[PDB]
């Protein structure tokens, strides 16, 4: 994520939403998540994935190296 | 005074048996929660409305109120509905009455029958001149106002009295207070039990929690959010414009003619810049048929067109039933074809007393063609021969294509008003919306604008040509937030 | 795919389907009831 | 005149015919028809009632016009026959579910 934006997406996520684009009784819902919570679910699963490898996965996140982690 | 109507007054809509279902119904039911004026016979009979209809209910000790008369003026100037209990007898007239100038009971007739502690609940309605009456009797032991509860009303009376009723009054004993409750045309949800006795009921346009257990058909709600309903705008007022312009389309021209045309030389007469009123044509009892196969002859009033055409001549009555679309024949095929597409009216009448003499003036021989051993054949019209008798026919040829119109009828412009919603009807085109300016550009011979759905979008103003933007007034679903009914009757509303 | 799908639905309301007239208020405006009900109905079984 | 189903108070020139309960029979009541099996029931119509409805608005009970008991209607017996065949190839003969 990228702290200086209106919402924290990475540099990558800004570039993947600028490539992707009545009165009949004919509306349009909400999602519920909205992209800013989208983008915090990816961040945490990064976050994890990075400092955490699996672990995060199965239970707790524990910390790990990354070069170890790369090991694995 | 008045009180709560509470639960009261729902009563069993059909002679249909029904048992553990939770059946829907729409009827002329006493609203829930609704206000019922509360009168009193303490140390008060006025006459009341009866508007669409009536719920009724008196508390007694003591039998006071014997009676009901039903009418428009309940003075011997009508038929009026007169219901008394005396005793252990009910007697049912229709008399045109002569009440009192007070009407009460001390301690050209259509129609005859002779047969606190209690809680007698009626139902009054008057539908296409049938008097219903419902009730239900029940012991109660309350003094100070209507008993809080359900309990349903059987049907037990239907009267074919006929009669315009618009007011009632009631009838007291003197020597017991009654309410008076109007009806409505709600939609009800109904919880019939095994006996098949209604054992509780639901209001749809109660609150938000009735519209989800009429929406759900189910008396439990689960916790969630449902979408119960569309909130629409509705509009204030309504908006008329038509070009103002005062003269009067030349009918009389056409159908007062000194002399008829030929049907081989037909004429064709253009009505244009004027007010067509088509209820002279139409109330006329001269005329023999006037039949229209494009729009209905009392809409014409309002709707207007871009140019009308008269097309004017004479042929014998048994032809007169060739001249429509769809129709073939020696007349329909060889002199005078109309489109299959036809839109207008044939109006038509006998000159037996006019053009038949012989009179031999009259000749014979694609849609609006004029074809001016020969195919030419004429009649000698006799005020002897009615089949063979003459018949002056006028076709009107109405274009109703959206454009300008210069023929429109005899109805009166509003003033418009901007950015409220609004009722309109622009030169006989009408639709719900909010009407504001705009920048679109039309060109001078536009005076319509469609939307992809071929709604309108914008239209010009008749009367000053500017352009107003049509925007449907703001809508939405509704939804009804609500945790399960096991928790709470509160909700909240999206 | 979901653009073209509501486009699609809304351009159908241009449909006469053997109505005299796409438009409900250009039908209900010139017909009486007895006539109206018919043409209403041919739209009805289109929209529907 | 006047259809709306309830007791009928004008019936044509139609001779009655004896009622036969709990036998499959096609049956017209005040000129309402169907088919069915006539039984007794416990369904309590109150007395301005005539007839009763299922979900489907199909009849679910009827009053006898001329003796003011409740029969409940239910339609005979039916069901989907299966023809269990080894292939026509193996055997003509088969068996009828
Ligand atoms: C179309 C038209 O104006 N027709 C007129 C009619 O209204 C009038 O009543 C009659 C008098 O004889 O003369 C003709
Ligand atoms: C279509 C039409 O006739 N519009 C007239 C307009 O020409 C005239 O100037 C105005 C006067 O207030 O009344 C309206
Ligand atoms: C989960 C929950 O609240 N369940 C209650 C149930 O225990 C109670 O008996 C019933 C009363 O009708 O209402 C519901
Ligand atoms: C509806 C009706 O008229 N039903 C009559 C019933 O009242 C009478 O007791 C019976 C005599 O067998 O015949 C039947
Ligand atoms: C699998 C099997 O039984 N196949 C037989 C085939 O061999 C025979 O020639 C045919 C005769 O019509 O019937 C079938
Ligand atoms: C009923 O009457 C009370 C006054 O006693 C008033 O406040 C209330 O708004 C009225 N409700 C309705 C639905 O008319
Ligand atoms: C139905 O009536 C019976 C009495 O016959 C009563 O016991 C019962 O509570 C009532 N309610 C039902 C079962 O619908």
């Amino acid at each position: 994520p990228d702290p200086s934006k209106p919402s924290k997406r990475s540099f990558i996520e800004d570039l993947l939403f600028n490539k992707v684009t009545k009165f009949n009784g004919l509306t349009v819902l909400p999602p519920l998540l909205t992209d800013e919570m989208i983008a915090q679910y990816t961040s945490a699963l990064l976050a994890g994935t990075i400092t955490s490898g699996w672990t995060f996965g199965a239970g707790a996140a524990l910390q790990i190296p990354f070069a170890m982690q790369m090991a694995y | 005074a008045y009180t709560n109507s509470f639960t009261r007054g729902v009563y069993y809509p059909d002679k249909v048996f029904r048992s553990s279902v939770l059946h829907s119904t729409q009827d002329l039911f006493l609203p829930f929660f609704s206000n019922v004026t509360w009168f009193h016979a303490i140390h008060d009979n006025p006459v009341l409305p009866f508007n669409d209809g009536v719920y009724f209910a008196s508390t007694e000790k003591s039998n006071i109120i014997r009676g009901w008369i039903f009418g428009t003026t309940l003075d011997s100037k009508t038929q009026s509905l007169l219901i008394v209990n005396n005793a252990t007898n009910v007697v049912i007239k229709v008399c045109e009455f002569q009440f009192c100038n007070d009407p009460f009971l001390g301690v050209n007739c259509t129609f005859e029958y002779v047969s606190f502690k209690n809680l007698r609940e009626f139902v009054f309605k008057n539908i296409d001149g049938y008097f219903k009456i419902y009730s239900k009797h029940t012991p109660i032991n309350l003094v100070r106002d209507l008993p809080q509860g359900f309990s349903a009303l059987e049907p037990l009376v239907d009267l074919p009295i006929g009669i315009n009723i618009t007011r009632f009054q009631t009838l007291l004993a003197l020597h017991a207070a009654y309410y008076v409750g109007y009806l409505q045309p709600r939609t009800f949800l109904l919880k019939y039990n095994e006996n098949g006795t209604i054992t509780d009921a639901v209001d749809c346009a109660l609150d938000p929690l009735s519209e989800t257990k009429c929406t759900l058909k189910s008396f439990t709600v689960e916790k969630g959010i449902y979408q119960t309903s569309n909130f629409r705008v509705q509009p204030t007022e309504s908006i008329v414009r038509f070009p103002n312009i005062t003269n009067l389309c030349p009918f009389g021209e056409v159908f007062n003619a000194t002399r008829f045309a030929s049907v081989y030389a037909w004429n064709r007469k253009r009505i244009s810049n004027c007010v067509a009123d088509y209820s002279v044509l139409y109330n006329s009892a001269s005329f023999s048929t006037f039949k229209c196969y494009g729009v209905s002859p009392t809409k014409l009033n309002d709707l207007c067109f871009t140019n009308v055409y008269a097309d004017s001549f004479v042929i014998r009555g048994d032809e007169v039933r060739q001249i429509a679309p769809g129709q073939t024949g020696k007349i329909a095929d060889y002199n005078y074809k109309l489109p299959d597409d036809f839109t207008g009216c044939v109006i038509a009448w006998n000159s037996n007393n006019l053009d038949s003499k012989g009179n031999y003036n009259y000749l014979y021989r694609k849609p609006f063609e004029r074809d001016i051993y020969f195919p030419l054949q004429s009649y000698g019209f006799q005020p002897t021969n009615v089949g063979y008798q003459p018949y002056r026919v006028v076709v009107l040829s109405f274009e109703l294509l959206h454009a300008p119109a210069t023929v429109c009828g005899p109805k009166k412009s509003t003033n418009l008003v901007k950015n409220k919603c609004v009722n309109f009807n622009f030169n006989g085109l009408t639709g719900t919306g909010v009407l504001t300016e705009s920048n679109k550009k039309f060109l001078p011979f536009q005076q319509f604008g469609r939307d992809i759905a071929d709604t309108t979008d914008a239209v010009r103003d008749p009367q000053t040509l500017e352009i107003l933007d049509i925007t449907p007034c703001s809508f939405g679903g509704v939804s009804v937030i609500t945790p399960g009914t096991n928790t709470s009757n509160q909700v909240a509303v999206l | 795919q979901n653009a073209q799908a509501l486009n699609t639905l809304v351009k159908q309301l241009s449909s006469n389907f053997g109505a005299i007239s796409s438009v409900l208020n250009d039908i209900l405006s010139r017909l009486d009831p007895p006539e109206a009900e018919v043409q209403i109905d041919r739209l009805i079984t289109g929209r529907l």
